[PDB]
């Protein structure tokens, strides 16, 4: 029996069957409710938006709204998969640091709404760690809601050392909107905003050097890239398209006092006991879709080193597919021979 | 832990090689011990006996440069569970093609060498 991967993204869903190498099912994480009264998901609710309250069931990677999260599931296996979940084994994510309460609640919805016979809950960062063929090092996640680093030893995350940062791409999408304004541009709606999400994701870059880019950028028009509108116009975009990334390393720029991702990484590492560090830093697994930014090695690499003692080998891993690194770790663990070993069946937890 | 290959891990003082095909943990005739698929991975399992009659476990998990993530993958998982089930008392060392630590190569006395091929993908 072939187990269901559902990956919770605060932004998308990523959902399919063990075994793929990629989810078959990305949609937005997105409820809409009539305004004047049904509940519609994904990609349905954003083209109703005009009659839906649109809500975000998952904040910073953590379940907040649990019927709504319920309607994110139902959509995703009845609409999308078209699986019944009451006949699969179901392989759920999760945030690092998950209260425990968290999860008692996800296990009870499964079990008690869904019936699925089987289930698994797995930390996203680890299921990265898997993916890039690694027992130890230390992941760096960052997806639209939440970024975390995650530390773990010969398989297993490091409570102690787990550090949040609520800053991901759907600030940076903020902030690039806000930042355009200085070219005279002015979205500001919901459908808007995903339009500047997709100038940002082709047109963006981070820096080797913030200062020096900044110099060379403003000494000729080389910076500048177009981005053709759904209505046809085209936008030119210049040094916003580094500066908007940028604010992973500097957070100030969104009025945030928060320690950049390269000081994240540099402090969580320090939580770790010396002994182990040296396979941490040599193994800096970069996740998810914030991290697909070109020249995000090579820079995190330059500010990591900085910062670590020079003992250190600094290692930062990119993997190409790293998008979807966490799904693709739940599809192999949840294929592998042992896996039936490892879940809690409706059965146990029903005697409990 | 009801694995059959579990079961055998780590009885004798010796050396275990298995190879992951197919999202499974499967014994390398050992004809072919030394001679690793540059399109696999690999989970090998050397148990020393001490003075004090306890043993001692070091895992390593062999990374070929053409396999396919689906096998590197389940070569650090499995590798994860065997230790789980070694009452974490094993070291876990990662091992890529061609950078392989001095204590694996020493597992084996004509050397390591790599062959073409594998075993296919399960994705
Ligand atoms: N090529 C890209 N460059 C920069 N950001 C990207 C790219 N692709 C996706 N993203 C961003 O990554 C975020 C979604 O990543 P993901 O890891 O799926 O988040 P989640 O798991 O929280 O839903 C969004 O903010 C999206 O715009
Ligand atoms: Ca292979
Ligand atoms: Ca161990
Ligand atoms: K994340
Ligand atoms: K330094
Ligand atoms: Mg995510």
């Amino acid at each position: 029996v072939q187990a269901l991967v559902v990956d919770n993204g605060s932004g998308n869903v990523k959902a399919g069957v063990a075994g793929d190498d990629a989810p078959r099912s990305v949609f937005p994480s997105i409820v809409g409710r009539p305004k004047n009264p049904d509940a519609y998901v994904g990609d349905e609710a954003q083209t109703k938006r005009g009659i839906l309250t649109l809500k975000y069931p998952i904040e910073h990677g953590i379940v907040t709204n649990w019927d709504d999260m319920e309607k994110i599931w139902h959509h995703t296996f009845y609409n999308e998969l078209r699986a019944a979940p009451e006949e699969h084994p179901v392989l759920l994510t999760e945030a690092p640091l998950n209260p425990k309460g968290n999860r008692e609640r996800m296990t009870q919805i499964m079990f008690e709404s869904f019936n699925v016979p089987a289930m698994y809950v797995a930390i996203q960062a680890v299921l990265s760690l898997y993916s890039s063929g690694r027992t130890t090092g230390i992941v760096l996640d960052s997806g639209d809601g939440v970024s975390h680093t995650v530390p773990i030893y010969e398989g297993y995350a490091l409570p102690h050392a787990i550090m949040r940062l609520d800053l991901a791409g759907r600030d940076l999408t903020e902030y690039l909107m806000k930042i355009l304004h200085e070219r005279g541009y002015g979205f500001s709606t919901s459908a808007e905003k995903e339009i500047v999400r997709d100038i940002k994701e082709k047109l963006c870059y981070i820096a080797l050097n913030f200062d020096e880019e900044m110099k060379t950028s403003e000494q000729s028009s080389d910076i500048e890239k177009s981005y053709e509108l759904p209505d046809g116009n085209i936008i030119t975009v210049g040094n916003e398209r580094f500066r908007c990334p940028e604010a992973l390393f500097q957070p100030s720029f969104l009025g945030k006092e928060a320690a950049g991702i390269h000081t994240t990484t540099f402090n969580s590492i320090k939580k770790c006991d010396v002994d182990i560090r040296k396979d941490l830093y040599g193994n800096i697994v970069l996740s998810g879709g914030t991290t697909m930014y070109e020249g995000i090695g090579e820079r995190l690499t330059r500010d990591i080193t900085t910062l670590a003692p020079s003992t250190m080998k600094i290692k930062v891993v990119a993997p190409p597919e790293r998008k979807y690194s966490v799904w693709i770790g739940g599809s192999i663990l949840s294929s592998l021979s042992t896996f039936q070993q490892m879940w809690i069946t409706k059965e146990e937890y029903d005697e409990s | 832990v009801e694995h059959p290959e579990f079961l055998k891990a780590g009885k004798e003082p010796g050396l275990q090689i298995w190879r992951v095909e197919k999202f499974d943990l499967v014994p390398v005739p050992p004809n072919l011990y030394g001679d690793f698929f540059t399109g696999d991975a690999y989970v090998i399992l050397k148990t020393v006996q001490l003075r004090n009659g306890n043993l001692q476990y070091d895992l390593h998990y062999w990374l070929g440069n053409e396999c396919s993530q689906d096998e590197s993958g389940a070569a650090a998982i499995f590798t994860v569970q065997l230790d789980d089930y070694l009452n974490g008392r094993a070291v876990q060392h990662r091992e890529v093609q061609g950078f392989e630590s001095s204590t694996f190569s020493g597992y084996f006395k004509s050397g390591l060498k790599y062959k073409k091929g594998g075993v296919a993908s399960g994705f």
